[PDB]
């Protein structure tokens, strides 16, 4: 990640990083989610499909 | 309900009819020219 | 346990890398 | 009516610029043939040559810039910079600093042209030699996929920033970011026909190669001089495959075969990505609509977590 | 190759001036087309504005 | 008259004639020849039914072919009752099960179709170095086949039972191996970040490239009249290298043979040794030549 | 033949082509005409 | 190969002189278009402001 | 006649040609002249 | 003869089926009809 | 001969042996007759 | 001959076969006919 | 071909001439035309500052 | 004949453009001189 | 003839350039000096 | 003639380049010498 | 070849030995302006300190 | 060919020679002078402490 | 020659080259030492 | 030729063989420099301990 980078805490987050098919986000939205994805990779000790199941990354199914 | 959407066929039953469709005349087409008749050399010398 | 298996399957994966090797060394000799 | 002489020296514009040839010896023990010999430069060769070399000098010198000018993070953190296209805000427009967004659009500028030129000179050369033209007629069918990912699919979308970014690991990064952008990209139909296309061609590749190499003994290697009379080298690799498969083809046909598996591979690629962004917003969403996702109702987990 | 007139001569054939005179006389027609069609969907909304 | 030749083209009228293909079949049967038949002193069938050389590998291979078929259509449609063959999925025996496998525990027949089809494969190879060796022609298919041949070995047999969970073998069934790609690939972060991956990929674009170079050059001179070395100055014009006849089959068969060795490596070595594979690359930046320049 | 005629024109008719295109493409995406609701 | 003037006879064949006068009389009339085109997009709104 | 005067004046066309337009590109973008809508 | 017969007559039978079975398919698909209980 | 006999018969018991295995199949895992502890 | 007549009769053989799968299927994954447990 | 002074007879053909005389009129308009805009582009706003 | 003048004259005009771009290049962009809104 | 003097004088000039704008970028980028706003 | 001169003044030179080059970085970039503002 | 001395006669040719004193001349020039610049960038501000 | 020695006539050509006593000239030059700025480094701050 | 003696001369120049180096790469990072500012 | 001893004829050439000395000499001073230096490392500080 870039050193300048932090965990953007200003949002509403019940679901306001989403980007899935949003088609009024760009690339840019899409890399700020993986920089997110991937600190809260690191914090955990697992791997990433820890709690997404990648076929679908919006469902719900794992449920941690 | 039961039934595959439109869009369904045109996207996934042209690829999956017309590629084995193409697979199955190119084959035919180019071992019928293969096995013709035409130009060669003789077993018995050039080997 | 886990490691001695897993250097020995390691082992057959260099194992399918071999064949290559000899095909490109014996067109280097033969092809002097 | 065609002399080669006067096709292989001929001074500048008109002629090759490396007159005398060399060798390289080892390419020559493993290669077959290994002499570099001139290189020919005509008017469509100087244009590609100066367009690309304005495009590559815009983009690193803008790496410089990054690291504040300092050649030892230059040389640490090159695989891992980049330029990159302009946000989401001001998506179309062409007034963007130059730092945001402004280097990447001169420099793609250039591209394009450098690669139309090359394209011509192919053409050119080709008709020059008396040889046919389908080396160029492949390079369009590969140029459509080049047009459609960096011109047409960021137009149609409203933004200059869905392009890649003129970086070592910028590309894979736009790779990966569409595919989550889309959301299953491995649904996609026509990307499941590229796939096909692809692992056939190689397929392809490495089966002529092959037994090619192994009938070699007979001098089957000469592929033009077999057209016109099948020797015993052909015979043999018409008997091989013809017992294990059932059936086979020619010197002529196997060629034709290379030639369409490797241009669909890249038609159906460009059709494919095109249709994501506009006709297709979801396609995971859009296959289970085409009764083709697995239920998968309660998986095994445990395989996945550590 | 001598129906086309003599200031012409060099570069036309016999043939491919027929073709010509096809084409000349389709784009007359397609630019008065257009023209019309650009006239209505003027009056209908203005794109300048 | 008109001399019919290889291309298609007839000839407005050399020791080549026009023979018809069955003589050139039976000057070239010479039974007897099987690898087998060298270990054994004869071998058991040997009787080109129909087009097909048949031998002892193929028998075994055959026998693989049907079990195998008959087995992954036995599960999908009996016992999940889907009736759609994408919609189907035969999967593994769980994780929990271990290594043993068990009649009456699910995932049996899946091991059943997997070990089927090694069975066939291995039969295929073989029969392939039996048919190269009658026609005394080289080695060469036996090798590139046998590189994918041990791409699946990789994939099913040495990763699982290093690890040992048997659960680990890709499931079999169209639309739903994708699904395990997709839940490995993210797994371990950035697989595009792999270096072993990274070359599997150069090889493969770099396959499909020289593919279509050599097949628009000897399409382009196919049916025309020109000395055989307007091709080579053709392509010294356009980037100053002609390869040669000999050389580009040797290159394709190179490259094609290498790319699946590179990606079974990343493969294997993935699931064993490395949990990220961002962590791997974070040593780069500690090289001593600029660790305290920054 | 120093300089083949059909040359400057090929190269004339794809530079003016290409330069008007890009100019058409630049003054549109600018914003500053109100042409095609803007 | 001898309609074209002296002073142009070494570059000039005689077709390629035919077609350098369309050449001429078309770049003529695209610019005096583009100058009307260009008075009139400033009397609508000026660029430079 | 070593030196062909052709290839002088299409290097020189090609290079006047791009140097006009990263000027052009350059003076657009640094945003400091208020020239379509800045 | 400018065209071989038989493959107007090949082409158009493959046509001619493509388009009886895509039509058959959307009009089923799209449940409008009351037809195999819908 | 228009057709070679062996053909016919061969094309004959593979079609035949594939069809009634696949009936079989559907037939078993359909559930609805009680056959096999069902 | 034009038109060979074995061609003829192994595509017939084929669509027919095709064909009367095809339905069917169609027919029975439909579910409105109570046949075989539905 | 020889039509090029005496000083510059070994360098240019006589074809050759005719062109440098455009290139040189076209160089020189040019130059022109550049000071005339770079006056104007200074009088709007000056860049140095 | 040991030393073509042209290649001379070509690497100098070479060098001394990208020298040239190079330098301007990095005043414009150390932000030091008030140039282009600075 | 073994050593061609101009192989030596290509090298020689390419590797002086070279050395001479590395200094000067790591001698500007140390910021040391006080020179361009330091 | 076991071996060429001119390849051994060729490693010689790019191996002693190479070497300066790297002990005069791993010295400047360890920051215990004060030199250039250390 | 004869202008260069005879104890490096095989070595240099006769054009060769020209280029090979300009080279000379000019590095002999380009150490002592680097001498010099480099005592004036000592006088300013010493860099070993 | 025969301005070596006899001990090292089999390996060193003519010309090979004279560059060879260039080589050395320049690498106990070299030598002294790495020698030199050594001492010097050692006397400012010693590295081994 | 069972052995070309420059191979060995080669493969003997690159081994203790390499060895020379990780060797004093493993003592510096190892830190027991006290070599340049440890 | 000929100036190999005759127990290493057929390995060696004449040129191989004076390359050959001069690495044993190479070798065995590179040798007494490490022992120096390995006797100096240890007593400046023991690694063993
Ligand atoms: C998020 C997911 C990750 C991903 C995860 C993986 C994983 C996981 C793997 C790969 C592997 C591959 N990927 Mg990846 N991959 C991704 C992105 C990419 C991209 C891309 C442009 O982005 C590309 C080009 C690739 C390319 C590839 C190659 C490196 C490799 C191909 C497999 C192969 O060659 O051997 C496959 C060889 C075989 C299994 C074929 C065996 C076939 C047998 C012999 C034939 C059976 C006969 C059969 C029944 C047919 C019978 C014929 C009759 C007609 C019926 N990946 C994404 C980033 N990739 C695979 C690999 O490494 O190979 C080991 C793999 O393990
Ligand atoms: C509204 C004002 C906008 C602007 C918008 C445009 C747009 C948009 C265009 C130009 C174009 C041009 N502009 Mg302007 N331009 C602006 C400000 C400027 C300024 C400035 C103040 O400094 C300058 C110097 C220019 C200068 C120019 C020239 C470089 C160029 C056309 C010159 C010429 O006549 O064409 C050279 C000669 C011709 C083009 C020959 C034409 C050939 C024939 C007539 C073409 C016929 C095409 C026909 C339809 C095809 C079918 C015919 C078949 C027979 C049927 N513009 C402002 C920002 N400008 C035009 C361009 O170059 O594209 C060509 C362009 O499209
Ligand atoms: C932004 C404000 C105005 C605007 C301002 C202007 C201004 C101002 C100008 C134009 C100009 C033009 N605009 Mg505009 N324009 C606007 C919106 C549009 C719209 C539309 C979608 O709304 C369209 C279709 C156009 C289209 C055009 C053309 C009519 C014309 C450009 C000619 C040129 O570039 O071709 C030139 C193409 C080439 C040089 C080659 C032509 C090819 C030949 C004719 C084909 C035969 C080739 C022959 C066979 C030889 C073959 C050789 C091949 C090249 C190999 N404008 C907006 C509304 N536009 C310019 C124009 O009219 O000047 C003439 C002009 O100056
Ligand atoms: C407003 C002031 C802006 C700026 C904006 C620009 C822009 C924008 C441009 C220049 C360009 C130039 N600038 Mg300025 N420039 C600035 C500050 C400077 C400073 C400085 C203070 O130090 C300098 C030294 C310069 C110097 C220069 C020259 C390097 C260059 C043109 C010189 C010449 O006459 O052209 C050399 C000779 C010619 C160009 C010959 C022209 C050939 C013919 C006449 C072209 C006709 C084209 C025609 C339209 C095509 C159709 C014709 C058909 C027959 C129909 N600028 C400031 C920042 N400057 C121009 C450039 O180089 O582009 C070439 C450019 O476009
Ligand atoms: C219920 C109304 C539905 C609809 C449902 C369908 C369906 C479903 C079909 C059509 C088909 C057609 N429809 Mg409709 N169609 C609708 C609305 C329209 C509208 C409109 C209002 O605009 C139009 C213009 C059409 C027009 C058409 C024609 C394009 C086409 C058949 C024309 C023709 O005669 O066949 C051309 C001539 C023939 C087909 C020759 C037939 C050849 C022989 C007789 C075939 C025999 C087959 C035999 C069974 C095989 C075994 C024989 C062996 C000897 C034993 N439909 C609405 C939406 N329409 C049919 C289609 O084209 O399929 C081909 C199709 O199946
Ligand atoms: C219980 C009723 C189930 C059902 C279960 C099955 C099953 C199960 C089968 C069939 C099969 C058939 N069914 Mg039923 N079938 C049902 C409803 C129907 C309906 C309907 C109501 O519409 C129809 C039309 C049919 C029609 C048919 C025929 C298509 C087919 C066999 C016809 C024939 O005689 O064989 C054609 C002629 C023969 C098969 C020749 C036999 C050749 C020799 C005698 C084979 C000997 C094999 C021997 C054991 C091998 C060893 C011999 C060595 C010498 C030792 N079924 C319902 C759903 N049906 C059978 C099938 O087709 O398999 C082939 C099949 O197995
Ligand atoms: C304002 C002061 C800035 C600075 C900004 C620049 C910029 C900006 C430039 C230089 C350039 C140079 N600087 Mg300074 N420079 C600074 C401090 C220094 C210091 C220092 C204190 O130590 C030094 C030693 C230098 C030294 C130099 C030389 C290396 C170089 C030009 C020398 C020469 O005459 O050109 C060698 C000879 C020539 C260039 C021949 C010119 C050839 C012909 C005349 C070119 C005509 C071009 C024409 C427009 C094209 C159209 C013509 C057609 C016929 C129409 N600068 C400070 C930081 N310096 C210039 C550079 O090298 O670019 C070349 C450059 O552009
Ligand atoms: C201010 C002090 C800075 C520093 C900043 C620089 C910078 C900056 C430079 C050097 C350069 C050099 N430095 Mg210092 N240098 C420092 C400390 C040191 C120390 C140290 C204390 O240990 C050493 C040993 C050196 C040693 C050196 C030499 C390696 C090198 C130039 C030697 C020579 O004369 O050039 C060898 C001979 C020549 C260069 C021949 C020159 C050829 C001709 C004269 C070039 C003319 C160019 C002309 C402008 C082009 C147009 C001409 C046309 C005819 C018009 N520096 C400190 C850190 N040093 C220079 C370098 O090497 O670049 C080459 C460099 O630019
Ligand atoms: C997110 C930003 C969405 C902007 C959409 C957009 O800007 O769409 C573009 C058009 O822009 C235009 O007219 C301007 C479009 C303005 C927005 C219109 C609504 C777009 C809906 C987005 C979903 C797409 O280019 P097209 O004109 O389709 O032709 C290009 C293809 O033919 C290439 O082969
Ligand atoms: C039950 C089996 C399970 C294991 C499955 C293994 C599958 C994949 C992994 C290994 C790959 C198998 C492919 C083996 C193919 C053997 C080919 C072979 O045996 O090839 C021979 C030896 O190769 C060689 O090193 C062959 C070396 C093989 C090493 C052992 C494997 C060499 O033939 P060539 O001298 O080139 O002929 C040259 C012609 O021009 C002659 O005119
Ligand atoms: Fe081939």
């Amino acid at each position: 990640l870039p050193n300048d980078w932090r965990l953007p805490l200003e949002l509403d987050y019940p679901g306001g990083l989403v980007v899935t098919g949003r088609k009024d986000v760009s690339n840019h939205e899409v890399e700020q989610n993986q920089f997110a994805m991937y600190h809260m990779n690191v914090s955990m000790g697992q791997g990433c499909t820890f709690c997404h199941n990648a076929r679908y990354f919006p469902s719900y199914e794992i449920a941690q | 309900s039961p039934w595959p959407v439109w869009s369904g066929y045109a996207l996934c039953f042209v690829p999956l009819a017309a590629v084995i469709l193409g697979f199955i005349i190119a084959a035919r087409f180019t071992d019928k020219q293969a096995t013709s008749a035409y130009l060669r050399l003789d077993p018995a010398k050039a080997n | 346990m886990n490691w001695i298996v897993a250097t020995f399957m390691l082992m057959f994966v260099l194992v399918a890398f071999l064949p290559l090797v000899v095909s490109l060394a014996y067109t280097w000799v033969t092809n002097p | 009516p065609i002399d080669l002489h006067d096709e292989e020296y001929r001074d500048g514009l008109e002629g090759t610029i490396a007159k005398p040839p060399g060798h390289v010896g080892w390419m020559q023990r493993l290669l077959g043939e290994g002499q570099v010999g001139p290189i020919y430069v005509g008017l469509w060769g100087v244009i590609s040559f100066i367009t690309f070399f304005a495009s590559a000098f815009i983009i690193l010198v803008d790496y410089g810039r990054q690291v504040g000018w300092n050649p030892i993070i230059y040389l640490r953190e090159f695989w891992n910079l980049a330029v990159y296209p302009p946000p989401t805000e001001y998506g179309l427009s062409w007034n963007v600093p130059w730092d945001k967004g402004g280097a990447w659009l001169a420099a793609t500028f250039f591209l394009h042209i450098s690669v139309l030129t090359w394209w011509a000179r192919l053409y050119t050369r080709a008709k020059a030699t008396g040889v046919g033209t389908q080396l160029a007629w492949g390079f369009a069918s590969a140029l459509s996929l080049y047009f459609v990912i960096y011109l047409f699919h960021p137009l149609a979308l409203g933004n200059w920033s869905a392009a890649p970014g003129h970086g070592f690991r910028a590309i894979l990064d736009w790779t990966n970011y569409v595919s989550i952008h889309w959301g299953n990209f491995y649904y996609n139909p026509f990307h499941m026909l590229s796939i096909f296309f692809l692992l056939g061609s190689t397929l392809l590749l490495a089966m002529h190669g092959a037994t090619i190499v192994a009938t070699s003994k007979w001098k089957s290697e000469m592929e033009f001089t077999e057209m016109m009379a099948e020797g015993p080298g052909t015979q043999r690799a018409q008997l091989f495959w013809r017992w294990v498969m059932g059936w086979n083809a020619n010197s002529y046909n196997i060629h034709i075969w290379a030639w369409w598996f490797a241009a669909f591979t890249a038609i159906t690629g460009a059709i494919g990505l095109f249709l994501s962004g506009t006709l297709v917003p979801d396609w995971y969403a859009w296959g289970e609509t085409a009764k083709i996702v697995a239920p998968w109702p309660n998986p095994d987990w445990a395989q996945y977590v550590f | 190759n001598d129906l086309v007139p003599d200031q012409w001569k060099p570069l036309f054939n016999n043939a491919q001036w027929l073709v010509h005179d096809i084409v000349v006389k389709t784009i007359y027609g397609g630019l008065i087309i257009a023209v019309i069609a650009h006239v209505l969907c003027w009056a209908w909304t203005p794109w300048i504005r | 008259r008109a001399l019919p030749l290889p291309s298609g083209e007839t000839l407005p009228a050399a020791s080549a004639e026009v023979i018809p293909f069955s003589i050139i079949e039976e000057f070239y049967k010479r039974p007897g020849k099987t690898l087998a038949a060298r270990f054994f002193g004869v071998d058991p069938f040997d009787f080109w039914i129909g087009r097909f050389y048949v031998g002892l590998f193929g028998a075994i291979s055959i026998i693989g072919i049907i079990l195998g078929v008959a087995f992954y259509l036995y599960e999908g449609v009996v016992n999940e009752g889907t009736l759609n063959i994408l919609a189907m999925r035969i999967e593994p025996p769980p994780v929990s099960q271990g290594l043993n496998v068990d009649p009456a525990q699910p995932g049996f027949f899946w091991f059943l179709t997997m070990v089927a089809a090694t069975i066939a494969f291995v039969g295929w190879l073989l029969r392939q170095i039996d048919i190269s060796l009658k026609l005394d022609m080289g080695m060469e298919v036996p090798i590139a086949f046998g590189a994918v041949v041990s791409s699946w070995i990789t994939l099913q047999w040495l990763r699982p039972i290093a690890m040992g969970a048997w659960g680990h073998g890709f499931p079999l069934g169209i639309t739903h191996h994708l699904d395990w790609v997709s839940n490995i690939g993210y797994q371990y972060y950035n697989f595009f970040y792999n270096p072993f991956h990274a070359i599997g990929i150069t090889l493969l674009f770099a396959s499909t490239l020289f593919l279509h170079m050599h097949g628009s050059a000897v399409l382009s001179e196919a049916k025309r009249n020109i000395s055989d070395q307007n091709i080579h100055v053709f392509w010294r014009n356009i980037l100053g290298y002609s390869i040669g006849e000999i050389g580009i089959h040797r290159v394709a068969f190179w490259t094609g043979a290498a790319s699946v060795l590179f990606s079974n490596l990343c493969i294997f070595l993935s699931g064993t040794f490395v949990k990220d594979w961002n962590a791997f690359w974070g040593f780069w930046d500690k090289m001593p030549i600029w660790n305290g320049v920054g | 033949r120093p300089f083949e005629f059909r040359t400057s024109v090929v190269v004339s008719t794809l530079l003016g082509l290409v330069m008007a295109l890009l100019i058409h493409f630049v003054v549109l995406s600018s914003g500053a005409f109100n042409w095609l609701r803007a």
